[PDB]
């Protein structure tokens, strides 16, 4: 560990533009598995609707479909609102 | 080259190698050779001449233009198809441009100007990957678009480089083109049975591989590269030059040797097909390959040449090079005959 | 047009299916002005 | 046909400013190799590999937009890596120096 | 070159010799042609005027040797009367083989040719009357 | 697909330890293995006994499988061949015998 | 494949760019879409020996999709044939 | 076929015989073997954009990606035959004639 | 190959809504609302039948029911719409967020009206269910009879008979 | 008529190709190619191929043709020879010239020719797309996926570039 200190002073000496990039580059390769936030992302991408929502033929035995895009059935957008 | 260097660079050449044999799309087996061309050019240059400049030049130019004629057979293909998976192609034109690339890949005749100069100006390692590991790529798409391939074109491809392989060989002293007009005749005869049965394709190749790899071997443990080098062979290791007189005679298809295996299932299969004329001609055409192979057999095994007075020092001095497998290519390079039914493991 | 040459069908189809095919610009517009056609077939690429 | 308008316009427009630049009122009556240096041609085929690389990356914005995120981040972060890799081997085999 | 072999083998042999020699002058041409070709890519000539004559030399050389077969072989059949019969073809052969003695002015080649050219002639009439297939298709 | 001895080889009986091609392959690897000794210029029979068992084994390990293999893809051969026939009585019709009485052949004399 | 590895390991490496009719982005579909499906499905698992004779139908549809040869000549044709016309003065084009 | 690829398919054909009938410059064959890959990348681009064949997209960048870099590879090569014998003309390239 | 079957000019016949996309910005939210059902229809039939010819008459109704639409704003709240949509038109991109006075004014005016509730945020992009008797399409592709596969092997894998059998081998 | 927009463009890439195929000094054969790259890109753009028409301006053009014309000037030529003042050079250019002309005048005259192969000639036009209102371009979401769909493209393809530094630095080591 001191080993390890001492060799990172010596770097930020010599090379603090050198230090400054792998440090920056670490981040960015640890921080999304760290983040609460990641996940987000991913619903938000797959929460815009780009083509048409093709409906579904009512065969009687879908109670979790919604018939009306205002009835309570489907997914909600409200965690997104209070994003 | 850093040691280090010299392996990723072996490794890519085996990898770009291996996309062309696991690729379904058209696209990845161009991706390939591609990869395939980039790596082995450093091995061309290693030694740094004029002559190594020159080979990876012409090598390069050749590849190039072989590469350009398969994307567009490929892309004439998906004009034609609207896909991409590697199979027979859905066009005549895309097919004779593809079967041309392929054959300028693999140095056939007409189109095999190139290997002779290009494994002169090379090292005998870089030769050994270039007749052997280079022909696997483009046997391999072989192997998969062969029933839309024309059969009179493959088969021209092959009777010229039979024809071309046989007499070049006669006027040759240097053991690399030799050994470049020898991988033409042998690429004849693993085109020429295609059509009819791919698996005696595979079986061709692989025991050309590993006669050409076993001479090769045998060529660099004693740093020869022309025919009266290797006549010194006798007064320095007398049993190398046992080894290269089996190993030659294998090479020219002699029983009870190996390499007459590849010509007789060969021969087999074309006259179950009732084509008698084409592999009675072959068969006596690679007497002209026998006749150069009994050549250098008797330069090196058959009579002792003279030798130099500096000779002696080398006796006091071991064999240091690795000869990796070569005791093992040899023993199968000449002694697999009884085994031959082994070959439906190919099927 | 096509109705005095010799075995012309009016309105065959080019394809064995029954099929509803999606018509080509071609098809649409093969006889019209040439500004709607340069509309139809340029004029999103050109605009602005 | 607005930006082939502009385009010809400005094209138009400079080979004009040419034009008087080479002819106005006078009033007088009266394939070698170039010192070929090979530093100089690396930087320029390192500046190709690394265009080439660059060509791989301008998709980003676009790529971000899928749900496959997870495989979307990590091909991007594994391609400037090698980006990295090539510069960092560039560097140590003495690529980046004037000298000599 | 698959409508020329197309309208030879068509004719009936010991007849209609003038379109038979038709066809063989011209597949003679344009194998000198061709031989021709290459000659002149793979050896530069000294001079347009010397590819030239080249050209020429080796297109009237085959041309000759194909009329030559074409007519004594289609005379043979005629005379003879003798259609399927390789030994016309063989006097054919041997025929554009003594030719090429004296384009080559030499006396062996000659007789090298006539004997090799006359029987791969006599070799080709026979596959014709027996189907043998030079290049044969899969068929197992 | 891609695969060496599918599941269904197993149904096969293995070969022989003694199989005589298994010996043969044996034989090669003691082969190489003399020919190692002698390419280094070692006593060829007696150098390295450790390095000549290998040879053998490693022969003969390698041989085994590529045995089973091949009769494995000849039994597949003989699988296709005789269902392809079942499936297809009418191109493989039994065939009418006669006897040498009824059956007429030409005789030519040697003279 | 020469080795299917990608099959013998269940891997996807170049699969899902073979075809035009395989999953898209967004569902955005290929021009020939139907045709390619079509043309598959009736020669999938019979080898192409048997389906280059017995899916030609489906195939000749989809190649006159992918290059509307025949479409483009019978356009042609009435092309051609009212700029007779016209030239005879014998059409008039309605607006 | 649609008149486009009359020609595409020509300016390929150009650019081989191109290719195919060296001069001296051993520069000008590279400039026929990237024309080569430019009409490739043209009617490849057509093909795949007319058809709607939204994967296939990327290929054409992936084709002039891999193209860029084997152009690279025989700019090096070019520029050691000149530093060599001082131009770049082919007919210096005649050792392995023997 | 037959005949293209093509409606008569007098089939396709309908009353077009001859408004702005400006105007159909404006409006979309509630549109989506109030006319959902033979919207919903409508693109049922056109994914299921895969022909613009099938879905004529559930064409005709679409256009009936956004006629109808817009009769009830016109009705209605003719001049907060027109306010709203005006603001809309003025953008180049037909931005909501650029009009959220005259939103408000126009949300306000059909709650209060006609009891029109803006869906929410995520509403209009559900995949809903339609009831329809139209009856589900057999061959919507019009396929044919699929070639019969090849026959099967099945059985018990035994030896080779007498082994490789080539040539003088006995193995 | 702007209507043959794209076939006028094409005309153009042919004569493009016939320049520099005849090869005249490399200076000049590389402005051939840079006149047809920035010609092919025209072609691309008016099928839909904004991005992929634009990467021929980036990479073909600033940077792989960029990198030729300095290479040109540091290895090949530094003066260029006046243009087809060689007999071949002039007598290739003029032969292609010609065939291109009596190509297009044909296609032109009969609305189709046989140039070996059948090539209609209506206008490139008719084969186009008549339905898209889509809220994306089709172009940028295939390209977008080489993240998604093509991993096993970004591994093989960013590998052969690290290997493409790696090889040439040891090819000009000498
Ligand atoms: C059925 C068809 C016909 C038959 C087909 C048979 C196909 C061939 C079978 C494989 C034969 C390979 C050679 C057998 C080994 C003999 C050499 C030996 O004993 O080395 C012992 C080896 C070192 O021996 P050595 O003193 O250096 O002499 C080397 C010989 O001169 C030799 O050195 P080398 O330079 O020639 O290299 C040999 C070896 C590399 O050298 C080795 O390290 C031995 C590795 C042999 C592995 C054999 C695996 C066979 C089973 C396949 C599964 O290469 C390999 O790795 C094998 C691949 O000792 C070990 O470390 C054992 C391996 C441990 C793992
Ligand atoms: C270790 C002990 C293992 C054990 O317990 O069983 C031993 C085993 C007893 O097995 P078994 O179940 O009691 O039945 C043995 C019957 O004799 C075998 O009865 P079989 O029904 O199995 O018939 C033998 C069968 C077995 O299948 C094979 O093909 C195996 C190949 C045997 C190769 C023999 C090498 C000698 C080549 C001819 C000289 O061979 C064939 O089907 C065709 C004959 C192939 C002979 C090669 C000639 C064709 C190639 C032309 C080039 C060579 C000409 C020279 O003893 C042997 O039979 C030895 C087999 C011979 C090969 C292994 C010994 C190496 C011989 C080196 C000869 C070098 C030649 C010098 C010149
Ligand atoms: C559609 C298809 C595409 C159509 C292309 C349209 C044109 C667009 C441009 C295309 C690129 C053309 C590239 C031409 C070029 O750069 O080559 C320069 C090439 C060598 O350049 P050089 O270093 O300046 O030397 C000039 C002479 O070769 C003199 O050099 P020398 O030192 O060797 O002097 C002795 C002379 C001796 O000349 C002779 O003896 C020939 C007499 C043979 C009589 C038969 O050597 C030669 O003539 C060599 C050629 C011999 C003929 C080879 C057999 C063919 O010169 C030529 O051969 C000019 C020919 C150009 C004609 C283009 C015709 C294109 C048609 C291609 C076939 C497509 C058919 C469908
Ligand atoms: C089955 C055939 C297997 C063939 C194995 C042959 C191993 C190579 C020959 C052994 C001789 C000792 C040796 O090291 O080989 C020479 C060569 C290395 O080159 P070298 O000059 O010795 O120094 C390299 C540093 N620059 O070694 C190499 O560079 C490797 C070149 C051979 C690789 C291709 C082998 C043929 C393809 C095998 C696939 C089989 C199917
Ligand atoms: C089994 C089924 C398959 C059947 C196929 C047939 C396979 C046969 C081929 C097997 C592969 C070749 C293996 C040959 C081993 C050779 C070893 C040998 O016999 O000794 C060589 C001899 C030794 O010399 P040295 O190293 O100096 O040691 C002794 C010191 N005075 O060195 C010398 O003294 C050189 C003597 C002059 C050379 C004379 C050559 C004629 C003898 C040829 C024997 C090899 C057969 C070649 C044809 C095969
Ligand atoms: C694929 C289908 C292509 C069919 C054509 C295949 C022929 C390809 C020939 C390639 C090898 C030719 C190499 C060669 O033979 O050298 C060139 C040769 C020149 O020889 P020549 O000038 O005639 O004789 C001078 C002697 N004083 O020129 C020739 O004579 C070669 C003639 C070969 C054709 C017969
Ligand atoms: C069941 C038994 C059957 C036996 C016969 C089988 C024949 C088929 C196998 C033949 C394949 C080759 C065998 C491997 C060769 C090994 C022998 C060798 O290569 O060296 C010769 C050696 C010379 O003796 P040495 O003084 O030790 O000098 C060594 C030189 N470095 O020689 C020796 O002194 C070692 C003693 C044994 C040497 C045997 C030599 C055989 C020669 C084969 C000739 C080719 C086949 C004909
Ligand atoms: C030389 C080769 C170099 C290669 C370098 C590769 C580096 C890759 C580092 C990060 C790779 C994964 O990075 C990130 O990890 C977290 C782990 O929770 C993933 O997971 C996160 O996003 C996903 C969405 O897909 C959510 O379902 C999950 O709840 C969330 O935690 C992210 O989807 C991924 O974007
Ligand atoms: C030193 C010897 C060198 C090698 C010699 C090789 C000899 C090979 C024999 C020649 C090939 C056999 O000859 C070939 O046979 C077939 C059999 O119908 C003929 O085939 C022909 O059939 C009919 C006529 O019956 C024709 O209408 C048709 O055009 C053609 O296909 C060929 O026209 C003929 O050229
Ligand atoms: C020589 C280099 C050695 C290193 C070898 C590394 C090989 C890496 C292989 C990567 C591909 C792995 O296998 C593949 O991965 C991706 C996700 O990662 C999956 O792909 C997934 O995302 C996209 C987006 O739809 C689609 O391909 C598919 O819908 C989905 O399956 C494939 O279904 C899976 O088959
Ligand atoms: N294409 C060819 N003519 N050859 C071919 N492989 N035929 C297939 C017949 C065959 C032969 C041996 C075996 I063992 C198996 Cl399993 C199958």
């Amino acid at each position: 560990a001191e080993r390890v200190a001492a060799f990172l002073k010596n770097v930020w000496a010599k090379e603090p533009v050198l230090v400054a990039s792998f440090a920056i580059a670490g981040l960015a390769v640890i921080l999304p598995t760290l983040s609460p936030y990641t996940k987000y992302s991913l619903m938000i991408n797959r929460a815009t609707p780009y083509n048409y929502p093709v409906p579904l033929r009512d065969d009687g035995n879908m109670p979790d479909v919604p018939s009306h895009p205002q009835d309570p059935q489907g997914p909600s957008l409200e965690w997104l609102k209070r994003l | 080259m850093n040691p280090i260097i010299f392996i990723i660079i072996l490794l890519t050449i085996m990898l770009g190698t291996i996309i062309v044999m696991i690729s379904s799309h058209w696209l990845l087996v161009w991706i390939g050779f591609e990869m395939n061309m980039l790596a082995i050019i450093p091995i061309m240059m290693k030694n740094h001449n004029p002559r190594a400049t020159e080979a990876s030049t012409k090598y390069f130019l050749t590849q190039s233009t072989a590469s350009m004629l398969l994307m567009m057979a490929v892309i004439i293909n998906l004009m034609f198809s609207g896909q991409w998976t590697v199979m027979k192609l859905f066009n005549p034109m895309a097919s004779m441009l593809m079967t041309m690339a392929l054959a300028m890949k693999l140095g056939m005749a007409p189109f095999h100007f190139w290997v002779p100069e290009v494994t002169q100006g090379i090292p005998l390692s870089s030769g050994l990957i270039l007749l052997t590991w280079q022909k696997l790529a483009p046997m391999s798409v072989l192997y998969q678009i062969f029933p839309s391939i024309n059969l009179n074109l493959i088969l021209t491809l092959s009777v010229l480089s039979i024809l071309i392989g046989g007499w070049g060989g006669l006027n040759q002293t240097q053991l690399r083109k030799i050994m470049a007009y020898s991988s033409i005749a042998h690429m004849g005869w693993m085109t020429a049975v295609l059509p009819y049965n791919p698996t005696m394709t595979l079986l061709n190749l692989i025991i050309y591989i590993i006669m050409t790899s076993t001479m090769f071997t045998m060529f660099m443990a004693n740093s020869t590269t022309t025919t009266l080098s290797l006549s010194h062979t006798w007064n320095k290791t007398p049993i190398m030059t046992v080894l290269i007189l089996a190993t030659l005679l294998s090479m020219g298809g002699l029983p009870p040797l190996s390499g007459f295996m590849p010509k007789w299932m060969i021969i087999q299969e074309m006259t179950k097909n009732n084509s008698i004329i084409l592999p009675t001609f072959m068969a006596i055409t690679a007497l002209l390959n026998l006749y150069f192979y009994m050549r250098l057999t008797y330069s090196t095994t058959l009579t002792m040449f003279p030798s130099t007075n500096n000779m002696k020092m080398k006796w006091q001095f071991p064999l240091m090079k690795k000869m990796t497998f070569l005791p093992t290519m040899v023993v199968l390079s000449t002694m697999m005959l009884p085994l031959t039914p082994m070959l439906s493991v190919l099927e | 047009v096509m109705k005095d040459v010799p075995g012309w069908k009016v309105g065959e189809s080019v394809f064995h299916t029954t099929r509803w095919v999606t018509p080509m610009m071609g098809e649409l517009y093969g006889l019209r002005a040439s500004e709607e056609v340069l509309s139809a077939t340029y004029g999103f690429i050109w605009y602005t | 046909m607005n930006l082939m308008l502009a385009l010809l316009t400005n094209f138009t427009l400079a080979t004009l400013l040419v034009i008087i630049a080479f002819w106005l009122p006078q009033l007088n009556v009266y394939s070698a190799r170039l010192p070929f240096s090979m530093k100089f041609f690396l930087v320029a085929i390192t500046f190709l590999l690394f265009d080439l690389e660059i060509a791989l990356l301008l998709p980003l914005p676009w790529a971000s937009q899928t749900a496959n995120l997870n495989t979307m981040l990590t091909m991007a972060l594994f391609l400037i890596i090698l980006l990295a890799v090539s510069l960092a081997y560039e560097w140590t085999q003495k690529g980046l120096e004037w000298t000599e | 070159a698959k409508t020329v072999l197309r309208q030879y083998w068509d004719i009936p042999e010991g007849t209609e010799c003038h379109r038979k020699t038709y066809a063989t002058t011209s597949i003679g041409g344009a194998a000198g042609l061709v031989v021709s070709a290459y000659s002149v890519a793979l050896k530069t000539p000294t001079s347009f005027l010397e590819g030239v004559a080249r050209t020429g030399r080796y297109t009237f050389t085959a041309a000759a040797i194909g009329a030559i077969f074409g007519l004594t072989s289609c005379i043979s059949a005629q005379v003879r009367e003798k259609p399927d019969d390789p030994l016309n073809y063989l006097i054919g052969g041997c025929a554009g083989g003594l030719i090429l003695g004296a384009r080559t002015r030499s006396y062996g080649i000659g007789a090298a040719a006539c004997a090799y050219m006359g029987l791969t002639a006599a070799l080709v009439k026979m596959g014709q009357l027996e189907g043998w297939q030079v290049f044969a298709e899969p068929k197992v | 697909t891609f695969q060496f001895l599918p599941d269904e080889a197993r149904s096969l009986p293995p070969p022989k330890l003694t199989d005589p091609r298994l010996a043969f392959v044996g034989f090669l690897g003691y082969c190489s293995g003399l020919i190692d000794n002698a390419i280094r210029r070692r006593p060829v029979l007696l150098a390295g006994l450790h390095r000549q068992l290998l040879y053998i084994t490693s022969f003969v390990f390698v041989g085994y499988y590529l045995l089973k293999r091949q009769d494995y893809m000849y039994a597949v051969r003989d699988h296709d061949m005789f269902s392809y026939i079942k499936s297809h009585p009418e191109d493989f019709p039994e065939k009418d015998k006669k006897t040498y009485g009824e059956v007429f052949e030409e005789f030519h004399p040697v003279r | 494949p020469f080795f299917d590895v990608q099959k013998r390991l269940g891997v996807d490496l170049d699969r899902w760019m073979t075809i035009q009719s395989a999953e898209q982005p967004h569902k955005i579909p290929s021009r020939c879409h139907a045709f390619e499906k079509e043309w598959i499905e009736c020669a999938h698992g019979i080898g192409s020996i048997r389906a280059e004779k017995e899916c030609k139908i489906e195939f000749e549809d989809f190649r006159e999709c992918l290059l509307r040869q025949k479409t483009m000549k019978r356009l042609h044709a009435i092309r051609r044939q009212r700029e007779k016309l016209i030239k005879e003065g014998k059409y008039t084009p309605p607006p | 076929m649609s008149m486009v690829y009359m020609n595409i398919m020509m300016a390929f054909t150009v650019s081989l015989v191109g290719l195919l009938m060296y001069r001296s410059h051993l520069m000008s064959s590279l400039l026929c073997l990237e024309g080569m890959m430019l009409s490739l990348f043209v009617m490849a681009a057509l093909t795949i954009l007319n058809s709607h064949f939204t994967l296939a997209s990327m290929m054409p960048i992936i084709l002039l990606v891999f193209a860029a870099c084997e152009a690279a590879l025989g700019l090096s090569l070019l520029v050691m035959v000149s530093n060599t014998y001082g131009t770049d003309y082919v007919q210096n390239l005649n050792l392995l004639q023997c | 190959p037959g005949i293209v079957e093509l409606p008569s000019l007098e089939d396709l016949k309908v009353q077009e809504v001859k408004v702005s996309s400006s105007v159909l910005k404006a409006a979309a939210h509630h549109y989506g609302a109030q006319c959902d059902k033979p919207n919903k229809e409508f693109m049922l039939c056109r994914w299921e039948e895969k022909d613009p010819r099938r879905c004529l008459e559930e064409g005709k109704l679409v256009n009936q029911c956004a006629l109808e639409f817009f009769r009830q704003i016109k009705r209605h709240c003719a001049e907060p719409f027109t306010e709203y949509w005006t603001c809309i038109d003025y953008s180049g991109l037909q931005l909501f967020r650029r009009c959220r006075k005259q939103q408000a004014q126009f949300d306000e005016c059909v709650l209060d009206k006609l009891g029109w509730v803006r869906p929410d945020l995520g509403d209009l992009s559900k995949v809903t269910k339609v009831k329809t008797d139209r009856p589900l399409p057999e061959n919507p592709y019009h396929s044919r009879a699929r070639p019969e596969p090849n026959p099967e092997v099945e059985g018990d894998l035994k030896p080779a008979r007498h082994g490789s059998r080539l040539f003088f081998w006995t193995m | 008529m702007m209507l043959y927009i794209v076939f006028i463009l094409s005309v153009i890439f042919v004569m493009g190709f016939v320049g520099f195929s005849s090869k005249p000094s490399p200076i000049y054969g590389g402005l051939g190619l840079i006149v047809s790259g920035g010609v092919g890109c025209g072609i691309v753009l008016n099928f839909g191929g904004s991005f992929l028409g634009l990467m021929v301006f980036l990479i073909y053009l600033g940077g792989m043709m960029v990198v030729f014309g300095y290479t040109t000037a540091m290895a090949t030529e530094q003066y260029p020879e006046i243009w087809l003042s060689n007999k071949a050079v002039l007598g290739a250019f003029v032969t292609g010239l010609l065939m291109e002309f009596f190509m297009v005048y044909y296609v032109l005259k009969d609305k189709e020719v046989e140039v070996v192969f059948e090539f209609n000639g209506l206008g490139d036009w008719v084969i186009y797309d008549t339905g898209d209102s889509g809220f994306f371009s089709e172009e940028a979401m295939g390209i977008a996926a080489l993240y998604s769909y093509g991993t096993w493209l970004v591994i093989v393809t960013g590998w052969s570039l690290l290997i493409g530094v790696v090889v040439i630095m040891e090819i000009t080591r000498g």
